């Protein structure tokens, strides 16, 4: 319930939605720097020109680091990173950030037959997935729950849609598959804090209609004016 | 045609059979889509439901007892005008279950019909293990410090097998590019090209990979999301290791009902082909 959290996920919400816009799933990415809070990449989804079933948000972003930093820059910096994506990291994706040491995630909605942070597998705490430098596991944060009801809606638009071709009620939340209520309330404020974690319910009442049902047709420029400006930075 | 032991899950004296025995022992249910009818009804519903609701079900229901009776709304009653997701492995767990939720038909263990139903061929896989492994006695022999091999052979056998050396020996390269990843973005690049693909070739569908290493959580799950039939690798890495039980923290990631999506796993537990030491910190 930090507000940079909520800036940097409606960048990520606007992005999910472009993808929405080309006929991609509204998975999408947004690597922050977290000691500036500048914007450095960004992804969406890319497995219908990929044909590969692993073109997901979060590799389209780290090929872009790699190429705006290289191999050692990715590694060097990834510690730094928060990242934010509308829908939780799959086990290969939330793998993936582990060895790669990202600093932290935050999150929408749950993944609920692949999330790897917490629905499914928590592979960001677990003992098998190492960070390579020195063979560690100390793990990476993360964040549930921010524009959840977004990304939620996003997605339902998507199967709507995917079934054009030739021939409120949210569900509810299980927050302690991802955080304790100490670890709830430290994240979240103590108002929130008790009577969500205890109904297993969403921290919002009203959905962001504009945000998900508007065009985002610029949103491609606008991050790489962002990021561009970032790499002049380093 | 193959000696199984139904013991222990081991082909041919070679083929380890890779799937998980903590989850086998729990329940994961459904609803009761019930039908309530008396028995002259029942005879000629069971013929309905029998051919169309066996036959187009994508879950498999054929462990049920299904006599009070559940098909599987406009196709469901139109047809109609005309009037544990999972089995269990024990007896004991089948009388259960038959109480708690439904009557069940026992038929054995039913990891012994999975065994029996593996289709393979013993001297290909023999083959293209030979391969993977020459190679990483090679690569470790050149001094490069990540000798894993991943091998993808497709669904015919017909287009050439995708020999996958790990990224981590190479110039520009992240802790992520292991041989698993390598081969998958390799037969992504080959159906884009397009050249040897037909329009009916789709992700690594129905692909056999060969690995001399056990792969870690990533590869484990990127294998699943490429619909992979079947995994056969070498060596166990219980540090990392993403498939067998006593591998990593078990994730078992082949054989996870929790996900939609199953492969078919089994190490080589002879010693006809050995592979490059790797550290045992190794992801991959
Ligand atoms: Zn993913
Ligand atoms: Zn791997």
């Amino acid at each position: 319930a930090d507000l940079q959290h909520i800036k940097h996920m409606r960048t990520a919400v606007r992005l999910a939605r472009y993808a929405l816009d080309h006929d991609e799933t509204p998975v999408a990415c947004i690597f922050v720097h977290t000691p500036t809070g500048q914007v450095m990449a960004y992804g969406m989804n890319d497995t219908n020109k990929s044909l590969t079933g692993v073109a997901h948000a979060e590799f389209m972003g780290i090929d872009q680091i790699k190429a705006m930093l290289g191999s050692r820059g990715v590694v060097d910096v990834f510690k730094d990173i928060t990242l934010y994506v509308t829908v939780e990291p799959c086990i290969m994706c939330a793998s993936a950030l582990k060895q790669l040491d990202i600093g932290k995630v935050v999150f929408g909605c749950g993944n609920e037959r692949f999330g790897g942070n917490g629905t499914v597998l928590s592979v960001n705490h677990d003992t098998c997935t190492l960070v390579p430098k020195n063979n560690s596991a100390a793990g990476y944060e993360s964040i549930p729950g921010i524009l959840r009801k977004e990304a939620i809606m996003l997605l339902r638009y998507f199967y709507v849609r995917q079934n054009e071709r030739a021939p409120n009620t949210f569900p509810p939340m299980e927050w302690s598959k991802y955080l304790n209520e100490e670890a709830f309330i430290e994240t979240f404020g103590d108002d929130y804090r008790t009577c969500f974690a205890n109904k297993v319910d969403l921290s919002s009442n009203s959905v962001d209609w504009d945000l998900i049902d508007s065009h985002q047709d610029n949103i491609i420029q606008e991050l790489e004016e962002q990021c561009k400006m970032f790499k002049f930075n380093v | 045609p193959l000696k199984i032991d139904y013991q222990n899950g081991i082909i041919e004296n070679r083929l380890l059979q890779i799937r998980n025995f903590k989850d086998v022992n729990t329940p994961k249910l459904i609803n009761v889509w019930s039908i309530r009818i008396d028995p002259r009804d029942s005879k000629k519903v069971i013929e309905l439901i029998r051919n169309d609701f066996q036959k187009n079900d994508p879950v498999s229901l054929r462990h049920l007892k299904r006599i009070e009776v559940v098909l599987c709304d406009e196709g469901e009653i139109n047809n109609k005008l005309k009037s544990p997701e999972f089995a269990p492995s024990t007896k004991e767990l089948n009388n259960a279950w038959s109480v708690k939720y439904w009557p069940l038909i026992w038929n054995g263990n039913p990891n012994d019909q999975i065994l029996n139903d593996y289709k393979i061929d013993m001297q290909e896989v023999r083959n293209e293990l030979s391969r993977a492994s020459t190679l990483s006695v090679k690569m470790a022999t050149a001094g490069k410090q990540f000798p894993m091999v991943s091998v993808f052979v497709d669904p015919s056998r017909k287009k050439d097998k995708v020999v996958a050396e790990d990224g981590r020996n190479c110039e520009n390269s992240l802790p992520i590019d292991h041989s698993v990843m390598v081969g998958i973005r390799a037969v992504g690049e080959r159906l884009r090209e397009g050249v040897d693909e037909d329009a009916n070739s789709y992700l690594c569908l129905d692909y056999d990979v060969y690995l001399t290493h056990e792969p870690c959580s990533m590869c484990s799950m990127a294998l699943i999301h490429s619909r992979v039939r079947r995994v056969v690798f070498l060596t166990e890495m219980q540090r990392t290791g993403s498939l067998k039980l006593t591998s990593g923290d078990g994730y078992c990631m082949n054989d996870n009902k929790q996900l939609n999506s199953t492969y078919e796993a089994f190490q080589w537990i002879g010693e006809e082909y050995p592979v490059g030491q790797v550290d045992r910190d190794v992801c991959c």
